[PDB]
């Protein structure tokens, strides 16, 4: 009875992304955070921690087991890795943002810090994705034998976990801007084994 | 034509190809072509250097059509003018302005020519 | 000759004695010429002739007393010259292996490379004490490596495996395959050296071939097998890492920081006389030299402040600078080449003597591991380690830079180039690891060789520069001439430089015209008493700026950044 | 024996002794480690410890396979991988270049709340056509563990993305096969770190060039509630030469009074020369 | 279920169009001197919620202090818990998640039959002695554009009467954006933000914002 039943979705950025670094040597006008990108493409990712981690302290807030089943506890000898591997996003509409005129697939934003009297400024730029960039993002939950009773409960608490990521930010600067996101196109399909789909796809979208 | 290899250094030679005053040396070889002569035809090609980010090619080319008819206008009256549209040639970088791209590479060349007319002051 | 009767004249002439008198004989005799007639040689010293007389006197010593046959001396030596061809002397060598990722709380550091560096003096000391031997029989110490002249006797090579195993056994029971002493040999025969170009090379070709086959075949048989089925020695060296501001270094038997089979190694100051078996003393060696028993060390010094403040620092009197944190690693290029082909070049008979390479080994370990600690004499700064192929020194950034360009610029007049070092500087705030600094900064130091391998790249990837353009065309030429322009006018300020520093970071040929029209448009905004000086400024500028070449635009790029470092306030 | 197990990985951490640094490929150790752990997922560890006690069962270390097949450096004979055609041209005396196969780079991760956890993790990100191929006893059992292990990942990190691969089992190329024995008796190298049965560890400590090294961590386990560290073995490395082949082992490097079993596959597979 | 999240959305309307600064960089020769931030796939204006949130929070430090503060770190517990506060352990990671505001009525400027989103604010300089101008080319967003504003407020467990003690410094902070400035050179024209459409709702579930789009006139 043991399946992989792997979620694939769109990550669409609603609004630019920071999801930091390596602290390197910045000049002086240079990019004081770039941000986290593939060192053979030069392009923007998402590291597959950086929905682990946010996603777990959203569900973190609302359950509370239910949470360690899913990610894994080095305590608690049945839930130790647990049922969900996530994986790093890649650009997916990058002809797409070719194809609609976009030079660079990063913005820089030039922001500072007016400090509170003597008033003066202190400026800063941060590298940011661009707002219609849209990311391969895949999760692969795994079916067992003691999955079969609480693998109904295990898509409440995905599907609900990317709805909160939705109303909050993901990866970084946010809290101001920075991290609207939206998921597009959740569907779960069986990648081995034997599971039927459509019984959550329904539950889904 | 112009390509954007040489648009700038074609801006230098056109700027130093402008004949000079040989009459009095208070200050000797400066020119009959004026900076407000010059900075009023900037004034129009870098207002379509700033929209052409923005709007499209499609959406400006009634402001690109009259920039012709201002080189021309303005080269008309006050033929230290047409000297620099002669030398630095405009009305056949006008018409070959077919792509955004290019004509950013006009704007630039403009601004290249100001650039040098204010260097070799 | 006053200095040699003074401290001489008053001596026991035991054995005990035995070590001090070589260490008067490098202080003193060490710079003045050997036969000095004007035949071939007339480099080597008198320190070193006499130090390879005493260990080719003691190995045919030893040779002949353990062939048997000395009745009598003379009757094989002076009467007939088939001595010569057969093979006494082998050449012994180890390699301390492991020593760099041995390396690898920055002070605790610093002591743990000295731990290795006396390991490597404590392997050559008791190696010699198990023969019939003392010090000058040996050569090239430091680093891992070492060499050494011996007997070519049967005693010598059981000796040499016992003790190899002895010690590699040692190096199991408290550093587990971390560490490894290989030692390999070759027996040369006396003519050999006498002149030959080849065979010379082939001499340590035989060797390095040893070194290298035990390298790859480390163990023995039941070593593995019994090896396959808070803490001890760190607390050790911490305690060492305590201990290391001393002077005096003391081998006991049971006080700790094991570095031998039954041995401990111990810092002690003047407050002694505890049960010494040697004494390490420091890089002073003649006014340290006063006890007995007394092996000098080149190593070490100059931790001036710690290391959390020298970002802290940097804080000039003016009171602006940019709170940095700098590390060099500097390292000579093409050294191991060096060693043993350096001296091929001036003719195919090359000179390549073994007392040649032994000065050389001589001046390095003298130049890298004593005078450093005189060219960072007020420099605010702390050497961590520093063997010749790697230096490796944090400190405050103004002066890790003055500390690097001195360092290369007297390194040239102390070699007339001909063998030269590329350094990386990294720059870095305070707080943060000395991992990722080091491993940073040896990524500058490798894009630096891979440039020319004479080459120092400041803070970046690229800015690798030449290191001669470095100095005669960066801080003499560019930096002097943005200095004395910004500090005596008062209308041009930082975003001046800021919008500058962005026109050469981009340089399009369109920045060009950029540029000329931003420098003439601010011509005319100075005084007319400041338009003078500023239309200096903008030639300069402009020329290099439009300068083809591509070396006066990074150049100057450079320039400003540290310019505009250098100046900022809090 | 039979037939590759090419592995396209993308962002995998293969980690050697520390997370701070990623080595580029896994032993066989850890490929055998994850089979046995995928087996023990579904149903069927039985019947793969079974199949790997068994004489005929192979695993090799994974090399590099950016068009062809990539070999371990024969150790002391005239670089870390050579091309399977270049192999007999090092050996006679040739130079190679060790090709950028993958960029292995840290990336800077925290934990926010906790402020004090501030790691770094090396990561072997591949370069686009470079996969890792172990060589192997072709069975459905084990296809079925190989494609339930691309979707479950390889190394360390994972459950972050790093190390999920997929796969492609192609045929060997026919001057390989050739030389893949196991009871050669002339001037063979070892392709996976393996380890000698105490017969054969005099005859390959004397003749052998070779190198060690020291597999040891922690068991991973869904029995214990805490996490034991494993008795610390020493091995022999991929292109280890020898004077024949030997016979290895499957070492158990149990922690002491511990439920199951912690295996170690040192059994060899051997390259001739 | 004491989680919940709601969502203050309103409308931006500027009057004496902003200038939210973007790059430092060179202008061109006669280009726009200093340029508005953009969209960079529409390249349209928006407000960042960096800009928002850090104009709200000077003015809300002036109202809500009770003696003046050198930093952020030494704000209020009122003010340390809404825009976070990086010292104080609590208050790390709350409360208020400022989105950035994008254009809502780019089709209705169009029917307003604008060129542009941006007009150019053409400025000079006058030297007390020798009365020299310098000029300027400022861009600023047009006048009766509007950007969507939507200010997700997180609700835990712990409160239990700070809700609604926030709901009216926000209701304040939002009252004094539209006395004061926003981005711009305020003192020089450049601000005067409205709000209008003030409505919360709750986007993650199980509280009553009845009560507050009452509070809300």
């Amino acid at each position: 009875t043991f399946a992989k039943i792997k979620f694939s979705a769109q990550i669409r950025l609603e609004t630019g992304l920071h999801i930091g670094g390596s602290d390197a040597f910045a000049a002086i006008g240079a990019i004081n955070s770039p941000v986290i990108k593939d060192p053979i493409t030069n392009l923007p990712i998402i590291p597959g921690s950086s929905l682990k981690g946010k996603m777990r302290t959203l569900l973190a807030k609302v359950y509370n087991d239910i949470l360690s089943r899913l990610f894994g506890n080095s305590k608690d000898k049945r839930f130790k890795m647990g049922r969900l591997i996530f994986r790093d996003a890649f650009l997916s509409n990058a002809d797409e943002l070719d194809s609609l005129g976009v030079r660079s697939y990063t913005e820089v934003k030039f922001e500072n810090t007016i400090d509170r009297i003597t008033a003066e400024a202190n400026p800063r730029q941060i590298e940011r994705a661009i707002r219609n960039s849209t990311f391969d993002f895949e999760l692969i939950y795994e079916i067992t034998d003691e999955n079969e009773n609480q693998v109904e409960e295990d898509f409440k608490v995905i599907r609900d976990g990317l709805k909160l990521l939705e109303l909050d930010y993901l990866g970084g600067s946010g809290s101001r801007g920075y991290g609207k996101v939206a998921f597009e196109n959740l569907k779960a399909t069986t990648v081995f084994g034997n599971y039927d789909v459509k019984t959550l796809n329904e539950l889904l979208t | 034509i112009l390509t954007d290899e040489n648009y700038v250094d074609i801006a230098e030679k056109a700027i130093l190809k402008l004949e000079r005053n040989t009459r009095n040396r208070k200050n000797p070889d400066a020119f009959f072509l004026t900076t407000s002569k010059l900075r009023n035809l900037l004034s129009l090609t870098s207002t379509l250097f700033d929209e052409s980010k923005v709007k499209e090619y499609d959406a400006l080319l009634d402001r690109i059509a009259y920039l012709r008819v201002q080189f021309v206008y303005q080269a008309g009256r006050e033929i230290a003018v047409k000297d620099l549209i002669e030398k630095a040639q405009i009305l056949e970088a006008l018409k070959e302005i077919k792509d955004r791209e290019t004509l950013q590479r006009f704007c630039r060349y403009m601004e290249a020519l100001v650039a040098y007319f204010k260097f070799y002051g | 000759a006053t200095r040699i009767k003074n401290e001489l004249a008053e001596f026991e002439f035991n054995q005990v004695q035995i070590d001090s008198l070589l260490n008067l004989f490098e202080a003193t005799l060490s710079f003045v010429p050997s036969s000095t007639n004007t035949k071939e040689i007339a480099d080597i010293s008198l320190a070193d002739h006499s130090r390879l007389t005493a260990a080719f006197a003691l190995a045919i010593y030893d040779y002949l007393e353990d062939k048997g046959r000395h009745n009598y001396k003379e009757d094989l030596f002076t009467k007939v010259s088939a001595f010569y061809e057969e093979e006494a002397f082998l050449l012994a060598s180890f390699d301390l292996s492991g020593i760099q990722d041995f390396i690898y709380a920055a002070k605790q550091l610093k002591a743990r490379s000295l731990y290795l560096d006396f390991m490597s003096e404590y392997i050559a000391d008791s190696l010699l004490d198990k023969l019939g031997l003392n010090r000058a029989n040996m050569l090239y110490v430091g680093g891992g490596h070492a060499y050494f002249v011996l007997a070519n006797t049967e005693k010598t090579v059981e000796t040499l495996v016992q003790f190899e195993k002895d010690f590699n056994q040692f190096l199991l029971a408290n550093f587990q395959t971390r560490l490894y002493v290989a030692f390999g040999w070759g027996s040369f025969a006396a003519k050999d050296i006498m002149s030959s170009p080849e065979s010379y090379r082939q001499v340590y070709q035989k060797a390095s071939r040893m070194i290298s086959k035990k390298k790859i075949s480390r163990y023995d048989y039941q070593t593995l097998m019994l090896l396959n089925r808070v803490c001890d020695i760190c607390r050790g060296l911490y305690q060492f890492s305590k201990e290391i501001a001393h002077d005096h270094f003391i081998i006991t038997e049971n006080e700790g920081l094991p570095i031998g089979p039954n041995a401990c190694l111990k810092g002690v100051a003047f407050e002694k006389l505890s049960q010494e078996a040697f004494s390490r003393v420091y890089v002073k060696n003649d006014y340290k030299a006063g006890t007995v028993k007394a092996t000098h060390v080149f190593v070490g010094d100059y931790q001036c402040d710690e290391i959390y403040n020298y970002a802290a620092l940097s804080k000039n009197e003016n009171g602006l600078g940019i709170k940095r944190l700098a590390v060099v690693r500097l390292d000579v290029d093409d050294l191991g080449a060096a060693f043993m082909a350096g001296f091929s070049q001036q003719g195919n008979g090359q000179y390549s003597t073994l007392s040649r390479s032994a000065t050389f080994s001589r001046s390095m370990s003298l130049f890298f591991k004593v005078y450093i600690n005189q060219f960072a004499s007020d420099k605010k700064l702390s050497i961590i380690y520093a063997g010749g192929d790697d230096v490796f020194a944090i400190g405050s950034w103004q002066d890790i830079i003055a500390f690097t360009v001195e360092l290369r610029e007297n390194f040239i007049k102390w070699t007339n180039g001909k063998l030269t070092l590329s350094a990386g500087i990294g720059l870095f705030a305070d707080k943060t690891p000395i991992s990722l600094m080091a491993h940073q900064t040896g990524e500058l130091e490798e894009a630096a060789k891979g440039n020319e391998k004479d080459s120092i790249s400041l803070f970046s990837s690229d800015y690798t520069f030449k290191f001669d353009r470095f100095i005669t065309n960066v801080y003499d030429d560019k930096l002097e001439q943005i200095r004395y322009f910004f500090n005596h006018q008062d209308e041009r300020g930082k975003n001046f430089i800021y919008k500058l520093i962005e026109l050469l970071r981009n340089h399009d040929r369109m920045n060009m015209a950029r540029l000329a029209y931003y420098l003439t448009r601010l011509e005319e905004l100075t005084r007319e008493t400041d338009r003078d000086k500023f239309k200096t400024f903008k030639n300069l500028f402009y020329s290099w700026y439009t300068n083809k070449n591509d070396k006066d635009r990074k150049e100057a790029e450079l320039a400003l950044l540290l310019y505009i470092y250098e100046i900022r306030k809090d | 024996t039979y037939k590759l197990y090419i592995m396209t990985f993308q962002n995998a951490h293969f980690g050697s002794g520390t997370l701070d640094s990623s080595k580029l490929t896994f032993s066989a150790d850890r490929i055998f480690s994850a089979l046995v752990l995928e087996a023990l997922k579904m149903g069927k560890l039985d019947a793969f410890l079974a199949e790997a006690n068994q004489d005929k069962f192979t695993l090799t270390d994974a090399f590099p396979f950016q068009f062809g097949p990539f070999l371990p450096k024969p150790i002391g004979y005239p670089l870390q991988f050579l091309a399977l055609e270049n192999v007999d041209d090092y050996l006679n005396g040739e130079l190679f270049e060790n090709e950028e196969h993958a960029v292995i780079d840290t990336v800077t991760k925290n934990q926010p709340h906790k402020d004090d956890n501030l790691y770094q993790v090396a990561t072997t990100r591949f370069s686009n056509d470079t996969s890792l191929y172990v060589i192997a006893n072709e069975s459905d059992l084990l296809n079925e563990l190989m494609s339930s292990l691309q979707y479950s990942g390889l190394g360390g990190k994972r459950s972050s993305g790093f190390g999920r691969f997929e796969l492609d089992i192609q045929n060997i190329p026919l001057e390989l096969s050739d030389r893949l024995t196991k009871n050669h008796s002339d001037k063979v190298m070892s392709l996976t770190t393996a380890l000698p049965v105490d017969a054969d560890l005099e005859e390959a400590m004397e003749d052998g060039h070779y190198l060690l090294t020291k597999s040891s961590g922690f068991a991973f386990s869904h029995a214990t509630n805490e996490n034991y560290r494993k008795q610390d073995l020493y091995k022999f490395a991929s292109g280890s030469t020898f004077s024949k082949t030997f016979e290895g082992q499957i070492v158990d490097v149990r922690p002491l009074d511990f439920p199951h079993a912690v295996l170690n596959y040192a059994k060899p597979l051997f390259f001739k020369l």
